[PDB]
């Protein structure tokens, strides 16, 4: 659907990246947040849920993602949470990757990880026809608009 | 307008929920969590509205 | 037009609200800034324009947005600035009606930061005509689709 | 023209740029901002590539 994120996070440097994956299409949001706590984890995710369409979420059994912030903000926003595919798996290593590409352009990590988040949402696949994670997202979520 | 109520115990750092709302006064709250009602001081209670949801279902 | 954006700084409870409006669909970004620097606006630009196209922002003279960090951010990104000229409303209006909405729902939360989010999230998922309207966020992902088709 | 430089010339705190990039040394960057050569010690130069700009 276009509203199913995995969200996890990863660690770089000692600091916590807290990374969203929009599984259909690939786009990720990435921070890095003072600590790895449910308070931050639920403002990260009120955050997201109020700029893309956030109907449920996919985490893994982490403290900060079943705290009572986190189990607040998902009835707020009216967020489904699942806490059972390796698709974030396999994005927290590309944006690791990125990072390490694009380090040495920025002092800190949190100006290194949005690089990377830019640069990911933004390549385009190369072939004929090819597409960005971001554009990906948007026509997801433009098609699911018109039926409505 | 559903609520749902986070709280913490007296003398207990664990915070608990989610919970119904029964009653909010003013210096004390009346919940529903699983099957025991509970009063629970204003201040150790989160109250919480679906109200994001509401605003496009 | 699909990519341009106005930036502002508003005032809440002593704190800085950075505020973020894509002109074209009244979509709006806003996040309480720890303080209303160059550093801080940069970093929020870069957060942005990863999410949106961001191609012009434009703002008014104040120091954060003319600090060399936000200039670096736009050189980085592709981003054209155009900045105000001085004694000359879009985004002020945003700033007015993003406040209503931080009232409307400010006792739903401690800290103003979560109410701000809060806002946002209630200003972007609304629905003008109601029921038979759209969403700012609907506008803004039909004009970057409509944008990605040509 | 990849490059971009933002400096600060002496003990004035008021960032200064953006300068172009001339060379790049271990200890000091040479840049040029309008006709203005400057070299400048590297920990008081930021060098800006639009590498996000060149993605897509
Ligand atoms: C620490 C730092 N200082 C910088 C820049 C640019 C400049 C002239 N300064 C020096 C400066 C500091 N204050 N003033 C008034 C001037 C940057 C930067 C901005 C945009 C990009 Cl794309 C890449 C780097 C970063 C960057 O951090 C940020 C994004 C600001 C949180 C980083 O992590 O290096
Ligand atoms: C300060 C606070 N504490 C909270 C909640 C919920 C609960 C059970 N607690 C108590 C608690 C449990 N563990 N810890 C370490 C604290 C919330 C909240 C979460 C979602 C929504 Cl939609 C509205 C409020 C906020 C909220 O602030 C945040 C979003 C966390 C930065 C606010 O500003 O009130
Ligand atoms: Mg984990
Ligand atoms: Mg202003």
């Amino acid at each position: 659907s276009p509203g199913i994120w995995q969200l996890d996070c990863t660690h770089l440097e000692g600091k916590v990246i807290l990374v969203a994956v929009h599984v259909a299409s690939g786009y990720i949001e990435a921070e890095v947040i003072p600590a790895e706590t449910g308070q931050e984890t639920a403002y990260f995710l009120l955050k997201l849920a109020g700029r893309w369409p956030v109907k449920t979420v996919h985490t893994d059994n982490g403290s900060n993602f079943t705290s009572t912030t986190v189990k607040a903000a998902c009835w707020w926003a009216g967020i489904k949470q699942e806490f059972g595919q390796g698709v974030i798996e396999s994005m927290n290593k590309e944006l690791k990757k990125i990072i390490g590409q694009v380090r040495d352009q920025a002092e800190h990590l949190k100006t290194a990880v949005q690089m990377a988040v830019f640069i990911h949402n933004k390549k385009r696949k190369g072939g004929i026809g090819g597409y960005s994670a971001g554009e990906r997202i948007v026509d997801i979520i433009a098609t699911d608009i018109q039926t409505k | 307008q559903n609520f749902r109520v986070y709280y913490r115990d007296s003398r207990d750092p664990v915070w608990k929920g989610p919970a119904k709302l029964l009653e909010k006064g003013e210096g004390a709250v009346v919940i529903q969590d699983n099957s025991d009602i509970k009063v629970v001081p204003r201040r150790k209670a989160k109250i919480i509205r679906d109200y994001g949801k509401q605003m496009a279902g």
